[PDB]
């Protein structure tokens, strides 16, 4: 069945620069991913919920993009209220399941 | 058919002319 | 707008049942799904069933025969069940509406508040 | 005893706001100077005719009912305004012989009175215009020009042939398909219409 | 440019007009209502049962936030036609309301989903208006539908007394009359079922297979817009010559603050020569004139 | 093969009164059966020779309609010349078949 990873587990930033993210599959997924945001103690958000598109209320400064064997995500201008764990995620077939997250520190 | 009209300023009453038909294969004149 | 609100118990025993219940508010049950969802501590998520207006639901393919799931009409509410729990069951759970979009299984959007559960 | 329905239901067709324009428009209406029909209840069946026209005055809000149906046989529409909640169905509902008021597809729940209503419906769509005003009024009805605006439209499809109404005094009157010339003034509400089939004036 | 006009390397004195000008637009706005949720439209393709043409399905769908570009990825679907509207820019409008209509066919019969066809399904079953836009899909689904033991529970209107209206519905089943003497509720000569089952049979030639056909309408009234493509809002701007799209219009002018007492049933106003002078925002009450940008020779 | 049956086998009618016959086949058949009359000591007459149509001769007077089952035929208005035997025949198949004949008294 399909399983995924989502490396690295910690990105250290800090205020006023961009980051970047990336989530694989171990087989080939098109247009059948999801980005969930995890703030402490929060209910995920969901801020994209496809290829290159962004959910109605999440601003632009969250983007990605992705190829069959990798996907990435850009996060523009990070701020101090970025501060969470990000999940990758797949729905393309029956067995879904969640990336391992990363850490986006201040 | 033709409407004959005096100015709706003075009356609304009119008068209706057939061209070029017979009044009985249709007060006439 | 519509809200989900959750309740069952703090904490539970070895080896006995343990029920959850999540009820719609602002809305029914007509089109969209529910499912359930758990949060082990500092871990990544794991989906453990969905069910729809229809009554037809579908499970975690694990722990086939651990997990049973319950809906009602009536009050918009629906419960869920375990056979017995471990201390490895101790997570936050939610419950959390459905969409499904065009193919596939559907993208999860409202999210419950979420309750902790723990055993000993 | 029929009644001379004048110069009333003319309605707007559209919702396009124009003003200070005149314009020519070909629908269903009410033909002007017609004989409307004046029933009285003081000490029915209807043929739908493809919509049609009811007016009517009131004192104490006696006519508080309609249903629509094909045969009404409970083998379908039903509009009825109770004292605390107006309320609407669609509903196979059984009715007696002769249904009154003691003093399913779709549901809603929230002389001195005239109140004037066109029903129509076309393509599956259900229309329904009305109007309102007060009135000083004996045994007569009143001349006058108003003009009705479209309040629901509901898509219900199921075409009627017939209806019914559920009850101080009303008139109703049948559509016909006809051209007029409409006058919108500086506000935007019509003021005056032209019947082109009337005289040769018109 | 006068030398170049007059064709000649002299010109006596005078005054030539040679051309006309036009102020460019500085700016582009988009301003779209705001939807708060995903559309489920899945579930009308993602459905195991389906309808028959004798009693089709309806689902009417509002208040929805969709991208059709899959539609377009997707190789799915055994046919795939649109009518009056360009398949690509459906991104880029909004519409009043969705309806979804689903039933099986034979395959044959295909050809008889269109826009004034004729036949025992375009009169008898699901008859589609003259006038029309929207779009038609079909797949094969013979290897669902039908099974080794055959299937017949799909059922199509045999006989029928009359034509359908367009969209109508009609579930009567009165025994229709073949013979002189009406008989009801009566199995004979003169008067039989007037429904036949479709014997979908696995082996069956493909024209004989079941197709599943879906129906797409968008409708779109003076009933502000509920269901838009994943464009995206910007700001406002004003007394500017600017380009503009309000939900699905396109144009460009300056755009003003207006007295117009537009009524609550009303979104716009048009002038003499049909076209469009004032509008009603789809995020603010404002009601705003449209004025031409400047220009002369 | 195809056999044929025709009933009732005499109709008793007086002048002034319209009659009704019917003729049915054993499978279904359509668009291909006549009607022959046969006046005493008479060759026969081809009156319908289709689904609800006459040959060129006929009034109006002779009618008829059917379905797969049964076929019917209805003779308006009859007169004392209308005295014959009536015959269904049909040619959709090889095998050729008449039907019994029906008397139609005076
Ligand atoms: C169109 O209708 C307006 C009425 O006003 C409009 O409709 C009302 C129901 C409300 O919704 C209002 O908010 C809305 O603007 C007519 O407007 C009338 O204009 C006159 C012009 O002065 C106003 O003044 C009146 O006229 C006398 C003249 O001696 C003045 O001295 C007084 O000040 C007097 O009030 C009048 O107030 C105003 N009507 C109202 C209800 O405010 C307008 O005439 C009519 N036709 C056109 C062509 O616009
Ligand atoms: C005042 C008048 O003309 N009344 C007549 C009425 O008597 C008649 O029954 C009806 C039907 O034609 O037409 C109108
Ligand atoms: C009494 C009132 O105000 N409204 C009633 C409503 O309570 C009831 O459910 C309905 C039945 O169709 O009839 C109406
Ligand atoms: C951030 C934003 O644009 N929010 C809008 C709000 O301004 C508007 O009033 C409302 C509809 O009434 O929709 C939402
Ligand atoms: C037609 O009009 C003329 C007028 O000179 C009249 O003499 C003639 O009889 C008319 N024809 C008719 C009435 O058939
Ligand atoms: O999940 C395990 C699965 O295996 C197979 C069948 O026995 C199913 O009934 C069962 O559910
Ligand atoms: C459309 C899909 O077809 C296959 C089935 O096993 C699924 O349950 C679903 O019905």
């Amino acid at each position: 069945e399909i399983v995924m990873t989502q490396s690295p587990a910690t990105l250290s930033v800090s205020p006023g620069e961009r980051a970047t993210l990336s989530c694989r599959a171990s087989q080939s997924v098109s247009s059948s991913l999801a980005w969930y945001q995890q703030k402490p103690g929060q209910a995920p958000r969901l801020l994209i919920y496809g290829a290159s598109t962004r959910a109605p209320g999440i601003p632009a400064r969250f983007s990605g993009s992705g190829s069959g064997t990798e996907f990435t995500l850009t996060i523009s201008s990070l701020q101090s209220e970025d501060f969470a764990v990000y999940y990758c995620q797949q729905y393309n077939n029956w067995p879904l399941t969640f990336g391992g997250g990363t850490k986006v520190e201040i | 058919v033709s409407v004959i009209t005096p100015g709706t300023n003075t009356s609304n009453q009119v008068a209706v002319l057939y061209q070029d038909v017979n009044c009985t294969e249709v007060n006439v004149f | 707008q519509v809200q989900l609100q959750e309740s069952g118990p703090g904490l539970v025993k070895p080896s006995e049942t343990l029920s959850l219940t999540c009820s719609v508010s602002g809305g029914s049950i007509s089109s969209h799904y529910w499912s359930w969802i758990r949060q082990p501590p500092g871990k990544g998520l794991e989906w453990i069933g969905y069910i729809y207006y229809s009554g037809s639901t579908n499970h975690n393919p694990s722990l086939k025969s651990r997990v049973t799931i319950s809906v009602d009409t009536s009050k918009n509410q629906f419960s869920l069940k375990l056979s017995s729990v471990t201390a490895a069951d101790t997570a936050v759970y939610y419950c959390a509406r459905g969409v499904l979009l065009w193919f596939g299984e559907p993208i999860f959007e409202i999210w419950g508040q979420g309750t902790m559960v723990t055993v000993s | 005893a029929y009644t001379n329905s004048f110069t009333r239901g003319v309605y707007y067709p559209d919702k396009v706001f124009r003003s200070s324009v005149l314009h020519s428009t070909q629908d269903l209406f009410l033909p002007f100077f017609s004989n409307v029909t004046w029933f009285h209840a003081i000490h029915p069946v209807l043929p739908f005719n493809d919509g049609v026209y009811f007016a009517s005055t009131e004192k104490s809000n006696i006519i508080r009912g309609w249903i629509f149906g094909t045969t009404l046989d409970s083998k379908s529409l039903l509009i009825v305004n109770n004292a605390t909640n107006v309320v609407i169905k669609v509903c196979e509902f059984q009715f007696c012989n002769d249904p009154f008021l003691g003093v399913c597809t779709f549901e809603y729940v929230s002389f001195k009175n005239l109140r004037e209503f066109v029903f129509k419906n076309i393509d599956g769509y259900f229309k329904i215009y009305s109007k309102h005003t007060p009135i000083n009024l004996v045994r007569d009805l009143p001349q006058g020009f108003s003009a009705l605006e479209p309040l629901v439209d509901l898509p219900i499809g199921i075409n009627i042939t017939r209806f019914q109404t559920l009850l101080a005094a009303y008139y109703v009157g049948y559509l016909q398909p006809r051209t007029f010339l409409l006058k919108y003034n500086e506000n935007g509400t019509i003021t005056d219409a032209v019947d082109c089939a009337l005289d040769p004036l018109s | 440019e006068t030398k170049c006009t007059l064709k000649s390397f002299t010109v006596e004195k005078g005054i030539y007009q040679t051309s006309n000008f036009r102020v460019q637009p500085t700016e582009s706005i988009v301003r779209f209502p705001n939807i708060t949720n995903l559309c489920p439209f899945g579930e009308v393709f993602n459905a195991t049962r389906f309808a028959s043409v004798y009693a089709w399905n309806r689902k009417r769908i509002s208040n929805c936030v969709a991208d059709y570009s899959v539609l377009y990825n997707s190789a799915s679907f055994s046919t795939f036609k649109c009518y009056g509207v360009s398949p690509t820019k459906l991104n880029d409008l909004c519409f009043t309301n969705v309806y979804a209509d689903s039933f099986v066919i034979r395959g044959d019969e295909v050809r008889q989903i269109a826009p004034g066809q004729t036949g025992k399904i375009a009169d008898y079953n699901y008859k589609l208006p003259d006038d029309f836009t929207g779009c038609v899909i079909a797949w094969n689904s013979n290897n669902l539908d039908s099974k080794v033991g055959g299937n017949y529970n799909y059922l199509y209107r045999l006989f029928r007394k009359s034509n359908l209206k367009p969209f109508e519905r009609d579930i009567s089943t009165e025994i229709y009359q073949a013979g002189s003497t009406p008989c009801n509720g009566v199995e004979g000569f003169n008067c039989y079922f007037p429904l036949q089952s479709y014997g979908f049979q696995p082996t069956n030639g493909v024209g004989y297979q079941p197709y599943r056909v879906v129906v797409l309408s968008f409708e779109l009234l003076h009933a502000p817009a509920t269901v838009c493509g994943p464009k995206k809002s910007t700001n406002l701007v004003k007394n500017k010559c600017v380009n503009f799209n309000f939900n699905g219009l396109t144009g460009t002018g300056v755009l003003t603050e207006s007295n117009k007492k537009f009524l609550p049933f009303q979104q716009f106003g048009r002038d003499i020569a049909d076209t469009t002078d004032a509008v009603r925002d789809p995020q603010t009450l404002e009601i705003l004139d449209i004025t031409p940008c400047s220009f002369g020779g």
